[PDB]
């Protein structure tokens, strides 16, 4: 087949920035090749045909240049709605039909620290025999950020899991959740949750907690 | 102008399962279609292609013989016929309209299918509040062990978006998926104003409202 090479793997910018990316095919294509845009959690989006031609509808400050074997996909003036993955997509041939392996975008903004929320488990769940105690971190940069249960002040391990947002698509944040998954029984068992957080963005570890009832 | 799929869910290794794509808005019967993968953090992957009229069709060879394409012009659909199903087929997939000029591109995708290659059974959620409590406050809903992938999660039946954090799912040690949705709102407005996750679990075809309160 058509080996479609795209650079860089990923990288980060600015709002406003002016940012280049590559992509190199295997054998000569003319000008036979599109571009796709993919925000996080979206379906692929077709930015431009034949190498330049911008779709309708597309910001103009999406521009494709070359030919042959080497083209780039400029962005002149990057915007926070900008991140997510692009890939170059050659129609000299088919098939079958390729695509690039992508260059994901993220965006490089200010320092901010995470508001910090703690959650106890619902009554209703505890009807079923389980307690999830959730932590919530908002609206952090960088995505760096550690999180650790304490259970009557005893440090906890094994039992928890996180999930990270993919960056937000307005203000370049990203949020995180730690759940803390326990029994009906051990939850029972003690008295003080507490989740301790620790970021970028805070001079100390902040932590939030609360006392079962 | 829209494409709209159906047929996702669970399939276990070595069976069947069957994809389909409905049309809309346009003169269906002049564009070919294509079909795309994507596997959970990686890149896009042709997988298909039927002509307009149905007389030429092209696989990837991985799933040569494996996987079968045909369209249906009068009622304005593609199907996706996939065999002997891979844990390597487990994938989002996408059916996305084309047409000759040299195929053009891809220019309308429909929202995608979930395959789920496992021997695991389906299973519903259960929702559970996140109450907000003691300027900003914060409060949500806890969707716990269903399976498979996805569950949506709306709020005000979509009138609330601002603010809103669905997280992706995690695989708990138990086989099964949970993922929590956050929403902050001004701490003034609780009790106040009514605040009500909607989830959506189509594998299950479950269908749940939770007021959340304080």
């Amino acid at each position: 087949d058509i080996q479609m090479t795209q650079s860089p793997s990923s990288l980060s910018a600015s709002v406003g920035d002016r940012v280049t990316i590559t992509c190199q095919a295997s054998q000569d294509i003319k000008k036979y090749l599109n571009w796709y845009h993919q925000k996080p959690g979206k379906v692929p989006e077709l930015l431009m045909h034949d190498a330049s031609n911008l779709e309708t509808g597309v910001p103009s400050r999406f521009s494709g240049r070359g030919s042959g074997t080497d083209f780039t996909l400029t962005i002149s003036s990057l915007q926070p709605e900008d991140i997510g993955t692009y890939y170059c997509q050659q129609y000299d041939n088919l098939p079958p039909l390729t695509f690039g392996g992508g260059t994901k975008v993220e965006i490089k903004r200010t320092v901010a620290a995470p508001s910090v929320f703690i959650f106890p488990p619902s009554d209703e769940q505890l009807k079923s025999g389980t307690a999830s105690v959730v932590c919530l971190l908002n609206n952090f940069y960088p995505r760096e950020a550690k999180v650790q249960w304490k259970v009557d002040n005893a440090l906890q391990s094994g039992n928890s899991q996180e999930s990270v947002t993919e960056q937000d698509s307005k203000d370049s944040t990203y949020s995180l959740s730690s759940t803390l998954t326990l029994s009906k029984a051990d939850y029972e068992k003690h008295k003080v949750y507490a989740c301790e957080v620790t970021h970028q963005g805070l001079s100390s570890p902040v932590t939030k907690s609360f006392n079962r009832g | 102008v829209q494409l709209v799929e159906s047929g996702g869910g669970v399939v276990q290794p070595g069976r069947s399962l069957r994809l389909s794509c409905a049309a809309s808005g346009f003169s269906f019967s002049h564009y070919a279609m294509h079909w795309v993968r994507q596997a959970p953090g990686k890149g896009l992957e042709w997988v298909a292609v039927i002509s307009y009229d149905g007389e030429n069709t092209y696989y990837a060879d991985s799933v040569k013989g494996r996987f079968s394409i045909s369209r249906d012009n009068s009622k304005n659909t593609v199907s996706l016929q996939m065999n002997s199903l891979r844990p390597e087929d487990t994938a989002l997939y996408y059916c996305a309209r084309d047409r000759i000029v040299y195929y053009y591109g891809m220019d309308v995708w429909g929202q995608g299918a979930t395959v789920t290659v496992s021997s695991a059974s389906t299973k519903g959620p259960s929702v559970f509040p996140l109450a907000p409590s003691s300027g900003t406050a914060a409060l949500g809903c806890l969707v716990k062990d269903y399976f498979p992938e996805p569950v949506t999660v709306s709020w005000n039946s979509g009138a609330l978006t601002s603010g809103v954090h669905t997280f992706p799912a995690v695989l708990q040690s138990s086989g099964l998926y949970s993922l929590s949705s956050v929403v902050t709102v001004p701490s003034s407005s609780l009790g106040t104003q009514t605040y009500i996750c909607n989830v959506n679990h189509k594998p299950s075809n479950t269908k749940v409202d939770k007021k959340v309160e304080p």
